Formats: structure tokens, C-alpha cells, sequence
RNA sequence: CGAUGUUGGAUCAGGACACCCAAAUGGUGCAACCGCUAUUAAAGGUUCGUUUGUUCAACGAUUAAAGUCCUACGUGAUCUGAGUUCAGACCGGAGCAAUCCAGGUCGGUUUCUAUCUAUUAUAAAUUUCUCCCAGUACGAAAGGACAAGAGAAAUGGGACCAACCUCACAAACGCGUCUCAGAGAUAAUUAAUGAUUUAAUCUUAACCUAAUUAACUCAUAAUAAAUCCAGCCCUAGAACAGGGCACA
RNA sequence: AACAAACUCCUAGCCCAAUACCGGACUAAUCUAUUGAAACAUAGAAGCAAUAAUGUUAAUAUGAGUAACAAGAAGCCUUUCUCCUCGCACACGCUUACAUCAGUAACUAAUAAUAUACUGAUAAUUAACAACCAAUAAACCAAAACAACACUAAAACGUUUAUUAAUUACAUUGUUAACCCAACACAGGAGUGCACCAAGGAAAGAUUAAAAGAAGUAAAAGGAACUCGGCAAACACAAACCCCGCCUGUUUACCAAAAACAUCACCUCUAGCAUUACUAGUAUUAGAGGCAAUGCCUGCCCAGUGACACCAGUUUAACGGCCGCGGUAUUCUGACCGUGCAAAGGUAGCAUAAUCACUUGUUCUCCAAAUAAGGACUUGUAUGAAUGGCCACACGAGGGUUUUACUGUCUCUUACUUCCAAUCAGUGAAAUUAACCUUCCCGUGAAGAGGCGGGAAUAAAAAAAUAAGACGAGAAGACCCUAUGGAGCUUUAAUU
RNA sequence: AUGUAUUUUUAAGAGAUAGUCUAAAAAGGUACAGCUUUUUAGAAACGGAUACAACCUUGACUAGAGAGUAAAAUCUUAAUACU
RNA sequence: ACGAGCUACCCAUGAGCAGUUUAAAAGAACCAACUCAUCUAUGUGGCAAAAUAGUGAGAAGACUUGUAGGUAGAGGUGAAAA
RNA sequence: ACCAAAGCUAGCUCAACAUACUAAACAAAUACAAAAAUACACCAAAAUAAAAUAAAACAUUCACCUAACAUUAAAGUAUAGGA
């Protein structure tokens, strides 16, 4: 979302992360719960955390 | 889809439609003979053979009464209809309206004219179509074989 | 929309020349038995309803003449007779016209 | 760049299979139900709502399922203009200023009369839910079948007004009513017989084989009697066509 | 083997391709000097040759007989019926378009009939209504609004006295109209006095009643479930909560009516004064400005740049700015301390806001569900106090959120009329067009093919619809870049 | 040396100086491009590679209803027993 | 050089605002004439080079409007929309 | 066969000469709001030319650019020029 014309219309620059929780063996168990406990309003139903970026103009970025 | 319709669309809608019947039915109560296009003395035919049944009912009934006043806007001619038109029409069930189809309109429109008239007035009688004499070759014939079929009884 | 090129002289014809679109020939032409002018045979003939009609016209001015007003309409039946003619007994009782021209052929007495 | 009109939606959707369901199977750490993967199969479907212009996304209720894509990430000479993408104006920041913003807020003209190509209706169904099957098989019990057969519905195709409803025309219409199918054929996968390789082995070895998905064709169903057509009606129709005009 | 070229032989020759640029030989049509006189030769000259400039002018075609336009009915021929109601006159403006007779084959009415709108001839608007229609001094403060008497914004509209005002019929001018400004006989723009008809006119040229479109009416059950939004419509036409502006008002004529501007109020600065503004006024005044009624207030700073002071010094309700680094109470924090720079280090208030991003910040209420709305927490390291900060009544076609009532918005559309539409008659445009005898699939190709290649399809012409394509029509892209091309605006740009 | 006739100056000069692919030597990128930058060579057929710019055959005049040649036209396998 | 007969603002001279609630002619309230143009639908070579229909705001005032005059482009005027 | 096409004329252009240069008509009215016979006034005025262009930009400069001295040479010379 925002203005960047025919640019921002048509240009795939909306990044989404998503990934499970609790079967997320890259991350230490207290960390984990500690996550689960304060941003459980990113966390859908499912137990899938998602974060989302829009500001950078850039996929990659 | 237009199925089973019976009045077709005239003047600005139904009720102006009703108004230019009622024109050309007082128009032909007053004249006995009108001419108009061929649709719209199509739809007046069967108004005007309804109007001489309404007066056959007589001068006192109140309905007839009031349907000839709505009817004929011209107040003199409600007399005329309940006095001479309705007497006049007697014995006869149906047959109170001639209509024919007269050549187009001399104007640049070309429309398809037609003429109704209630029979038995006092008016030269129109050019109807008459059917060929018995004295043809044809209708001689037929007459032979009707002369035949009732020699064989 | 806009066309997007000049249709030729043989496209025009082809379209402006189909049968469809040209005059078709009538066969219900007749002429009449009385007068001997053209007409059709389903239409009344043209000649003799214009006799009809100014006869008729004729007769409705005189009507007309007869009656002063707008609303002065007869409440008893009406016969019309030419000169030479004298109403009978039958026709007696009824609103009268009478005309100086002589009764044509196509009317009859009745 | 003497113009290829640019997101989401409304309508209509065409196609691919790297299949969500529906169908046939293999392996299971498959006893049964839920499951996890693997093969084949695209005739048909793939919901309704709150917030956001939103594609996405979060949530509520369902469903057999709410599939991934291509189609100028389809479709503005069919539509919408909320955002983007002009001119007006604020807030925060940069710049002394004019001004600047993939930083947000309100408001902001969406033209076309179709020249050409193209096109403008034949059918021969699908899927869920209840009763028994049976608390039967399977199991230590909790749990709990498949198949076969009876019905109910829903979607879609084709039709119709006896009644209800819309209905001040005799008609049209749904919210109302009726109907919807047999044979062959196969892909994956099972076994019979049998050599190369005298054992075995379903066979890019033959012979006939049998259990077998969806498609796809065919039975079957519809039209299917040429040269009378002036006028008048029609439940037939833009015009042209088509059906009637002997009962009465 | 064979078949297969601009290659090479054979038979004759006038005996070897081409873009920009260069060279040569001829030549079409004119005028002139000499020949010639059924139209040529030698020479000298040029306004010396057009399949192409969105080329100019004139006529024509396609689109196309397509879009589009009109006259209520009958009748005894201008007499009666059905409907809607912008009519009379004057001022301004147009000039004869007005009236009578005659004609309309054609010219004007966007079509006929005929004629107020075309042609010819002849006449007309007669003043009492209106235009032109005394000066010079003096008495004169006391409003018009039924004006009794009053308010503030202090208010046009008059007589009398005295001096001269030719003096004697009948002067001159505008007097029609269906009309003016809009390219048109245009649904537009038009001042004043009267009444809402006692005066003006006709929505339909004639048929059928296809689709699609516009307008209207009605609807089972549901009652916003449609949509960005309750836009439109509706048997309702109510009550509330926020943001922004106090309020009435003004603004981008022609895409924006607002949260923009102005506004009463509050503050600054600049002026001690006379015959054209300010002003016939004099600091309680008049200009140049900021911000916006009212209520609480407006905290610090002259370090820089301006202005007064012609240097010091004063000014922020002037232009504007109002802090780092590190450790500390018992774990989060830091009341506190050390040190450094400043002109002061952001005070009060409010706060996820119209306030960069993280943001859908966290939590509560509303809903079954909410990135919506409202209330709270709050460093917002980029909030903040007259470029004003906070609340409040009334207010607003401003922007958001709810409660019912309401309904075709929608589930899911349907029926009927009018204008449309199709047929008959009359009149008759436009963008566009290289020529088309103008198919489908795949591949190819200046990288998206009706014209190529390989295959399929294929009697030829109309009429009515739908818009997938002709990278459709319309505007030498307004986005981007270039131009030693412009112009507006601002300055701490360069010459002044 | 040899096989050919070309080369250098004199006097007039304009165009062009905005370029593509193939083969080869390199660099950048991704040992990616119908990519970009340098050097050598070639081409831009009316034949062939179905269509085609650059690939191949081809010292491009005219007439013939003569002939001989050049590049060039369906490219290869689709296979695993060990009692 | 020519343009303020449209429009922006002034200057003279005139004219309009009916009804209702209100001690009120209160920059009050409802709604007419009248003046603007919020929203939507048609129209998009159209009735119209800015319209029609429905619906809206003001409607005793910072209100509309008639006639005559003035301010003219390095400018005029502007309740700033360049 | 319609639509159509072709005339040779009106007249224009460049010069020379030339009297010497605002043609004819002006009965009435004509700068009252022109074609309106007729009343105590005001009448009048001047202050450089600029730029588009060239110098491939543009600031100094840029002939001709509505002012008489003509022709043959000196001569495109001396000079003036961000020289
Ligand atoms: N510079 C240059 N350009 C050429 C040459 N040959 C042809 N051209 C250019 O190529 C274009 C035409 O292509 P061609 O007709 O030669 O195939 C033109 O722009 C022409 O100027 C040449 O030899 N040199
Ligand atoms: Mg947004
Ligand atoms: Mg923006
Ligand atoms: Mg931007
Ligand atoms: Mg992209
Ligand atoms: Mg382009
Ligand atoms: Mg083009
Ligand atoms: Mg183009
Ligand atoms: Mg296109
Ligand atoms: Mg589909
Ligand atoms: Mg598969
Ligand atoms: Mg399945
Ligand atoms: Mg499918
Ligand atoms: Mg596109
Ligand atoms: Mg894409
Ligand atoms: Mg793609
Ligand atoms: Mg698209
Ligand atoms: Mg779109
Ligand atoms: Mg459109
Ligand atoms: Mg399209
Ligand atoms: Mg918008
Ligand atoms: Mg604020
Ligand atoms: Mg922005
Ligand atoms: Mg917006
Ligand atoms: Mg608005
Ligand atoms: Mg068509
Ligand atoms: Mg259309
Ligand atoms: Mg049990
Ligand atoms: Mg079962
Ligand atoms: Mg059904
Ligand atoms: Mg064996
Ligand atoms: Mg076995
Ligand atoms: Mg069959
Ligand atoms: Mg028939
Ligand atoms: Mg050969
Ligand atoms: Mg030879
Ligand atoms: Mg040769
Ligand atoms: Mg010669
Ligand atoms: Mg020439
Ligand atoms: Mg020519
Ligand atoms: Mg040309
Ligand atoms: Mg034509
Ligand atoms: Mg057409
Ligand atoms: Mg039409
Ligand atoms: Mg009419
Ligand atoms: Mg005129
Ligand atoms: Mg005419
Ligand atoms: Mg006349
Ligand atoms: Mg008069
Ligand atoms: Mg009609
Ligand atoms: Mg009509
Ligand atoms: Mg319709
Ligand atoms: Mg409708
Ligand atoms: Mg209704
Ligand atoms: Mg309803
Ligand atoms: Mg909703
Ligand atoms: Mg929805
Ligand atoms: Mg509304
Ligand atoms: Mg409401
Ligand atoms: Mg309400
Ligand atoms: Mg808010
Ligand atoms: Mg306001
Ligand atoms: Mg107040
Ligand atoms: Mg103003
Ligand atoms: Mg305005
Ligand atoms: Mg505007
Ligand atoms: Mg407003
Ligand atoms: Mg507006
Ligand atoms: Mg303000
Ligand atoms: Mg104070
Ligand atoms: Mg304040
Ligand atoms: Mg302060
Ligand atoms: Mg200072
Ligand atoms: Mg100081
Ligand atoms: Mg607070
Ligand atoms: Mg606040
Ligand atoms: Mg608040
Ligand atoms: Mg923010
Ligand atoms: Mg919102
Ligand atoms: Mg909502
Ligand atoms: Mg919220
Ligand atoms: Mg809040
Ligand atoms: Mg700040
Ligand atoms: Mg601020
Ligand atoms: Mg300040
Ligand atoms: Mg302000
Ligand atoms: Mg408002
Ligand atoms: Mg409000
Ligand atoms: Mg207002
Ligand atoms: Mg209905
Ligand atoms: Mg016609
Ligand atoms: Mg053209
Ligand atoms: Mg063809
Ligand atoms: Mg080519
Ligand atoms: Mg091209
Ligand atoms: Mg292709
Ligand atoms: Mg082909
Ligand atoms: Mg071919
Ligand atoms: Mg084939
Ligand atoms: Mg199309
Ligand atoms: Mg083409
Ligand atoms: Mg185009
Ligand atoms: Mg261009
Ligand atoms: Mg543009
Ligand atoms: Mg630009
Ligand atoms: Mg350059
Ligand atoms: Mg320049
Ligand atoms: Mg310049
Ligand atoms: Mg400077
Ligand atoms: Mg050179
Ligand atoms: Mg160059
Ligand atoms: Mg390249
Ligand atoms: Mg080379
Ligand atoms: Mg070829
Ligand atoms: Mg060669
Ligand atoms: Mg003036
Ligand atoms: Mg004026
Ligand atoms: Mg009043
Ligand atoms: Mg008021
Ligand atoms: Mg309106
Ligand atoms: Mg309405
Ligand atoms: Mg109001
Ligand atoms: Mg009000
Ligand atoms: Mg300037
Ligand atoms: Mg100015
Ligand atoms: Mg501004
Ligand atoms: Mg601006
Ligand atoms: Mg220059
Ligand atoms: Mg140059
Ligand atoms: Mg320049
Ligand atoms: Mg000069
Ligand atoms: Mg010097
Ligand atoms: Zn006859």
C-alpha cells in the first residue's frame, strides 16, 4: 500500500514471513514461550507467527 | 413477449390512449361514418359495437347512463344514442359496425387508413367488395354440382 | 467505434443491390369493375371512395347548415333526398335533407 | 512515448495439472475411525460475513472443498473509482525561501453512433444427508468399518402455471411445480496360464484372460411430408419468417 | 542416383547489383534568337517535372440512406372534444423580420400540410405615455420602517423669500412584431408592475410492441446480509459519539465548496499631520501585518539573520531554536551524581493524533466476528503553547462510528407503461478510411500475425444483437529523458 | 623472388563519426541473457536452414519454352532376471 | 495599439424579499419569489464549447439585482483559488 | 448518361519619363452618442527605440533595422572588436 503509481500497482513489494511456532526447533524453548507470551496478538489460531513488511520500495529489502 | 394481449399501445400511455378512443367514439356517434388509421378504428371497433349493447339496456339504467356520459363527451349526442342508434339496433346481435381498409394517406406519413361506420345510416353506401354472380363460369359449375347434390336426396 | 477502412464500390453494391432491399413487384393489382381505375384487392377502390366522400361531405355541410348550433344534434333519424324526390311514408316523421343536385347512380332509394 | 489506459472488485469466464473434493489403487511406525505419503484421473464444483481501497491478512459460521497458476499476473469501445496518478488544503520532517514525501488525511469530468474479423441454444447429470447393513467386521475396552440396497434433498441442464405469490390484460414471472439415463472403452493397480531363464515371473513374449477412475464415442432421443400463399388472427415474431381462417 | 541458384557453359547481344555522398550522357513541358509552319532543329533562359510534408484550396467518395428531427383527435375546414399551464405590458436590445394580397417546382422551417420565420407587390407605428424640459443669494441639525415615537449602521427623495427668467395656437423625437444575448426558429442567460387564467399552448408523422439503455409505478419472506461508503431509493425522515473549523459568509466561471480564506476578539509594529486617496479625518485615530469569538494560558533564549539604534545596547504575540556520555535505591527504572557544550536545553497541556517508518503499538467497550469507532497507557528522541497549546454551548450540503424505522441496495430479481428500440414515409451529419477478394490453430518474425511458414476451414449476399481482437477512434504522452529550447516562483546564484 | 596492377603524391571535395549478429581472444555480470565494453575475420540472395538479418552455397547486365553443378530434405539410441 | 457590455473590486442612481414562530428587521428559526450549486442519474459532436431531472444551502443581509462610470498587462483586481 | 472539363478577357507586376505630391464629390448636416441649424470659453503636451537573432550558452558586443548623398576605385584598407 501507498503511492507509487503504476510502480506500486504492479509490483510485487509486499513482504510476508510466516512460520510455525512450536515445531521451530531454531529457536531455544524459553525464547519460544517468551514470544508466544508477549506478541501472541501476531499469532493466528493456528500457532504461525506472520510478520509483514511494506515500507522499503525493494522486495529484498 | 407480448402473449395474450389484446389492446395494443396508443396515444401517451392508458389513460391518454382511453382519451383518443373516447374522441374517435363520440366522432363516430356523431358523424354514423369516421376514417382513422387501421389500428386505431381496430381498437375503436369493439368499443363502439359495446356502446350500442350498453344503450340497448335502455335510458333508465343507471350504468349505461353513467358510461355514455363518461363515454360521449359531447352531451347532445347521449339522446342520439340512447334514441336512435339503440332502437335502431334491434334484432341484430352483432353485426352493428362495418370497417374497411381505405388506400393509404395522401400525406408523407403513408399511413394505413381505415373507415368504420355503423350500418344503416343515412350516407352513400362505401364501395364494399362484392362477390362475383352466379352467372361465371365457376360459380356455375358449383352451381351444377349443388343442383346434382340435391337431386341425389 | 470508427471504421478502420473505406468499404469499395463492390462491397456498396453488394449490400445496397440484395433482393432484400430492393422493391418488391405486387401482385394484388386490379382494376375496378365501376370506374376502371387501379386498386387493390383487399383495398377499396380510390376513385370511387373519393366520390363517396365529397358526397358525403356534401351532404354533412348541408346537415351542418340545417343545425344553427354545436350541440344541436337531431334525436330522431335523418334521410337525405335529391331533387324530384318526395319522402314517403316511411321516411315521413324523420329529420329531412334535401339537395338540389340529382340522386347519383351508385345511391340508391332503400 | 504523432498513447500498449494503470490495482482491487461486479459480469463472463478459456486453459494447464504441479489435484482441495469427488473416483480407482500402493506403502505404512495401516488392528478399526481419524491419519502421513506415492500413482492415475481435469467431464463438474470449489460458500456466506466483520475490519482494511485493498490483492494478501486476522476472525465467525459452514461445507465434500473453500487448490496453485497462465490468460496484457484475463476482462474499463461492458461497469465501478476506494487507493494510486494533476491542479485545492492540513499535520510531522528537510530546505532561509520557492518547494519536496514507497509519510499519512479530506475532495477531485472514466468519451465512442460497431467498418472488418469472431460469435449469437440438440440432449443422452453430479454431489451430499438419513434407515438398515451393525454397535457387525476389526479390538484388552474405550472406539468403530467398507461394500450392497432404500429413500430425502442441493447444484446444474431442459421445461411449465393446477394451486400460493408478484399480478387493476386473457399473459409473463419465482418464492411455486415436473424430469434428468443404458453399452464399449481405458490410466495407475491386482491375480490365472506360460518360455527366453523346461523352477518361478501379470507378458516394450504370444493366445484368450478376469476386478478395474474420470473422460471419449455409440445405442437412444429431437428436426426430418419441397414449389397455394392476397388479406385477417396467433400462446409465432425486431423486419423477414412460422402456425391457423369448414364445423361454431 | 536424380531433383536443385544472381554460379558456370550454350545461342545472340546494347557485355555485370546496391543506401549517404560524388561524376557523366540524355530528356518531359514553357519563353526568346534564328529554321519550320500537319508542330520541329541548333542555341540562350529559368516560377524547368510531385505516389507522400497529421501539406493549402475546390469537388467528391466510406462511415450511411446510418445516428438524429417533427404535426393531439374527429370534422360540416376551422367547428367541437382530450390534456399541460411562465400570460399581459413597460425598460434595455434587434431593426420591418409586423399587416394585406398573390406564389411556393426550388430556396428558409432540421419533415409535410402551409407560412409569424421563404419570394414579389402595397400599406404601416398619428400623443395626452416617454426623451429635451431656469439660474443666482438667504431661512433651513431633528430619517425612511402604516410613523404615535424610538434604535444604530445616522440615513437618496423639499418648500418659501428676493433679482433677472424671449412670451407668441399647432415644435422635434420613440410608437409594428411571433423580437434580445447564445454560430441555429437552441430544454440555456435575461430588470420591473400585475394576476395563476378571464390569458398561452400540444407530450404522440403512422405502425409492431425484439434485445440493450434512460424515466416512473408495484412487489412474497428477509430488512444493509450489496457497496469504499445506507450512493440511489424508501409507508421513516429520529436519537447519539468523535476529528477539523467558534459561529453567518467567501473561494479554484468550466473535474476540487473544504479541515482552505475571511470573521468578531487578542496582539504587534508605522505615522504629531491640510486642501483630489488616507481625509474634508488627528493616536479611543489612520495604515502595514500575525493568530482567530469566548474560558485556562501563552514557559526559556538576542547565540546566529533581520528591524530600531547610524558603534555598544533593545527586540522573539520577529525570522526561529529550546542537549549529550556514564554509573547509580533491591533485579524493571533512576529520585541522585561526575563531566562537556550551549542562548536556552521542550515548561504547562495534549497524545498512536490529519502528526515519517516500525503500526493492525498494548488494553477495555461496541459486533458472533472490526486494520473501522470511542475511552485509557505512553519519549511524540520528528507533539508542543498567537507559523498559538488545551477543553466547552450553538453551528457545518466538511470528514469518520452506532441504535432503531425504512426500503429492489442485496438474497434473487419480476411485472406494467413513457422515452428508447424494430418496420413504413420525408429530410439527412460525425470522428475514421493506404489498398483489401478483410478465417481458425501452432510455429516463426522489430521479441503479442487476417496477409510468412506447416496444416484445417471455405456457395455468395442481406437484416437484428455482444464487444474478444484490428497492439480500435479521439489528443505530434500531461508520467520519464534529451534540448548548451522557454516561462512562473524563491534566494545565501552571477552582473547591476 | 614470384603471381597480379596497384600504389603514392597534386588540386577539388562532400557524406559518415547514434550499428547488429556469427566464429575467435578477454573483461564485467550469474563460467545469465536477442546483455555491455576492447582486438581479428565474415555477412546482411531473388538459392538452402519449412517461415528467418547476421548461418551455408554464390566474381549480382539483357533475351531463350537449353544444359552442367553448389549449399541442401525425416538426427541417434529408447537397454539392467540370476534360482 | 484595443479591451472592466463576461468576470474581480469600487463609485453614483434606483428596485426587490410574500407567508409563519418570535418583546425583534436578532449578520435567530421554517419555507416561498429570488440567489448559489452538495450528491446522484442522464447527457459526453449533447438541449447546452458546462445543460436537464431528482435532491440540496442561504432566503431583512458581509443579501440579490437594473442603468451609468472607473481601475489595462513590467499592470488592474483579488474574504490567496497563483 | 449524370457529375463534369476547355476557352480569353477583366485586370495585375517590374521599371523609365514626368508635371513637382494628400484623386473626384462636396446644395444641407458632419469630433452632442457624426451626418442633429442656434449661447459666455479653457486650450493644450513633450522625455534614446527594445527584442526575437548571431557569438552554436550568455552578461560586453550583434550590419540592415522608416535619420538623403549617388556611381567607378581606394577597400573589405587603416582602425573598432569577451581583439
Ligand atoms: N556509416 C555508414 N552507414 C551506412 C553505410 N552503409 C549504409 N549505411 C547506413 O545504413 C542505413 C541503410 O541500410 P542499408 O540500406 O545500407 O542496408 C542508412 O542509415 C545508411 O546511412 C556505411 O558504409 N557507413
Ligand atoms: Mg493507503
Ligand atoms: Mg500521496
Ligand atoms: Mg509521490
Ligand atoms: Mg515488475
Ligand atoms: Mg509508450
Ligand atoms: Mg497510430
Ligand atoms: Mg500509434
Ligand atoms: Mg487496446
Ligand atoms: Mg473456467
Ligand atoms: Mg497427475
Ligand atoms: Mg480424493
Ligand atoms: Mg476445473
Ligand atoms: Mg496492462
Ligand atoms: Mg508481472
Ligand atoms: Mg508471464
Ligand atoms: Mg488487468
Ligand atoms: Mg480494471
Ligand atoms: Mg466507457
Ligand atoms: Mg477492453
Ligand atoms: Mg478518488
Ligand atoms: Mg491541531
Ligand atoms: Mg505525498
Ligand atoms: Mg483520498
Ligand atoms: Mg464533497
Ligand atoms: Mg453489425
Ligand atoms: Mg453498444
Ligand atoms: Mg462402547
Ligand atoms: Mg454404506
Ligand atoms: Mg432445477
Ligand atoms: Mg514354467
Ligand atoms: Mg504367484
Ligand atoms: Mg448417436
Ligand atoms: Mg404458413
Ligand atoms: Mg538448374
Ligand atoms: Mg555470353
Ligand atoms: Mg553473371
Ligand atoms: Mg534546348
Ligand atoms: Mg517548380
Ligand atoms: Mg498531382
Ligand atoms: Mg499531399
Ligand atoms: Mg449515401
Ligand atoms: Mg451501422
Ligand atoms: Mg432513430
Ligand atoms: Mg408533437
Ligand atoms: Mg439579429
Ligand atoms: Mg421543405
Ligand atoms: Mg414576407
Ligand atoms: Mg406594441
Ligand atoms: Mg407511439
Ligand atoms: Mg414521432
Ligand atoms: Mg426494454
Ligand atoms: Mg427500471
Ligand atoms: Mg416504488
Ligand atoms: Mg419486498
Ligand atoms: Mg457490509
Ligand atoms: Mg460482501
Ligand atoms: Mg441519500
Ligand atoms: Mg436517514
Ligand atoms: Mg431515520
Ligand atoms: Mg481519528
Ligand atoms: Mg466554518
Ligand atoms: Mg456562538
Ligand atoms: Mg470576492
Ligand atoms: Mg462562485
Ligand atoms: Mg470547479
Ligand atoms: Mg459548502
Ligand atoms: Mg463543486
Ligand atoms: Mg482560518
Ligand atoms: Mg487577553
Ligand atoms: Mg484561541
Ligand atoms: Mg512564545
Ligand atoms: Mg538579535
Ligand atoms: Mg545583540
Ligand atoms: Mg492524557
Ligand atoms: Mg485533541
Ligand atoms: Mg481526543
Ligand atoms: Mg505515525
Ligand atoms: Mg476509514
Ligand atoms: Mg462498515
Ligand atoms: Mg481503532
Ligand atoms: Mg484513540
Ligand atoms: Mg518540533
Ligand atoms: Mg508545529
Ligand atoms: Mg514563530
Ligand atoms: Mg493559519
Ligand atoms: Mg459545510
Ligand atoms: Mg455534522
Ligand atoms: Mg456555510
Ligand atoms: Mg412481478
Ligand atoms: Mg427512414
Ligand atoms: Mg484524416
Ligand atoms: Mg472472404
Ligand atoms: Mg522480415
Ligand atoms: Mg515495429
Ligand atoms: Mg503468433
Ligand atoms: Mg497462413
Ligand atoms: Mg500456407
Ligand atoms: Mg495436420
Ligand atoms: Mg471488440
Ligand atoms: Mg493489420
Ligand atoms: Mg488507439
Ligand atoms: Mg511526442
Ligand atoms: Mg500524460
Ligand atoms: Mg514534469
Ligand atoms: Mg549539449
Ligand atoms: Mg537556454
Ligand atoms: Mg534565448
Ligand atoms: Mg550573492
Ligand atoms: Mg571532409
Ligand atoms: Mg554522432
Ligand atoms: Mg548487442
Ligand atoms: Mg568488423
Ligand atoms: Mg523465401
Ligand atoms: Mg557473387
Ligand atoms: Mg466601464
Ligand atoms: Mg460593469
Ligand atoms: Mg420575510
Ligand atoms: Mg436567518
Ligand atoms: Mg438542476
Ligand atoms: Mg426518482
Ligand atoms: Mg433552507
Ligand atoms: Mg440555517
Ligand atoms: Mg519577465
Ligand atoms: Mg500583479
Ligand atoms: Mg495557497
Ligand atoms: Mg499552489
Ligand atoms: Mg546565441
Ligand atoms: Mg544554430
Ligand atoms: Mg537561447
Ligand atoms: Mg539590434
Ligand atoms: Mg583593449
Ligand atoms: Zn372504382
Amino acid at each position: 500500500s501507498g503511492p507509487g503509481g503504476q510502480n506500486v500497482n504492479k509490483v510485487n513489494s509486499k513482504a510476508e514471513v510466516r512460520f510455525h511456532l512450536a515445531t521451530a526447533e531454531w529457536i531455544a524453548e524459553p525464547v519460544r514461550q517468551k514470544i508466544a507470551i508477549t506478541h501472541k496478538n501476531k499469532i493466528n489460531r493456528l500457532g504461525e507467527l506472520i510478520l509483514t513488511s511494506e515500507s522499503s520500495r525493494y522486495q529484498f529489502r | 413477449i407480448s402473449h395474450g394481449r389484446v389492446f395494443r399501445r396508443l396515444g401517451l400511455g392508458p389513460e391518454s390512449r382511453i382519451h383518443l378512443l373516447q374522441n374517435l367514439l363520440t366522432g363516430l356517434v356523431r358523424h354514423e361514418r369516421i376514417e382513422a388509421s387501421w389500428a386505431r378504428v381496430d381498437e375503436l371497433r369493439g368499443y363502439a359495437e359495446k356502446l350500442i349493447d350498453y344503450g340497448k339496456l335502455g335510458d333508465t339504467n343507471e350504468r349505461a347512463m353513467r358510461m355514455a356520459d363518461f363515454w360521449l363527451t359531447e352531451k347532445d349526442l347521449i339522446p342520439k344514442l340512447f334514441q336512435v342508434l339503440a332502437p335502431r339496433f334491434q334484432g341484430q346481435n352483432g353485426g352493428y359496425t362495418r370497417m374497411l381498409q381505405i388506400p393509404n394517406r395522401n400525406e408523407q406519413d403513408r399511413a394505413k387508413m381505415a373507415v368504420i361506420e355503423y350500418k344503416g345510416n343515412c350516407l352513400p353506401p362505401l364501395p364494399l367488395p362484392r362477390r362475383d354472380s352466379n352467372l361465371t363460369l365457376l360459380n356455375q359449375l358449383l352451381q351444377g354440382l349443388r343442383q346434382d347434390q340435391e337431386a341425389s336426396s | 467505434a470508427a471504421p478502420k477502412n473505406r468499404r469499395s464500390i463492390e462491397v456498396n453494391r453488394c449490400r445496397r443491390r440484395n433482393p432484400q432491399k430492393l422493391i418488391k413487384v405486387k401482385n394484388n393489382i386490379d382494376v375496378c369493375p365501376e370506374c376502371g381505375h387501379l386498386k387493390q384487392k383487399h383495398i377499396l377502390c380510390g376513385y370511387c371512395y373519393e366520390k363517396v366522400r365529397k358526397e358525403t361531405a356534401e351532404i354533412r355541410r348541408q346537415m351542418g347548415k340545417q343545425e344553427g348550433g354545436p350541440f344541436r344534434a337531431p334525436t330522431t333519424e335523418t334521410v337525405v333526398l335529391y331533387s324530384g324526390e318526395t319522402p314517403s311514408e316511411q321516411d315521413q316523421g324523420k329529420r329531412i335533407i334535401e339537395r338540389e343536385r340529382k340522386r347519383p347512380s351508385w345511391f340508391t332509394q332503400n
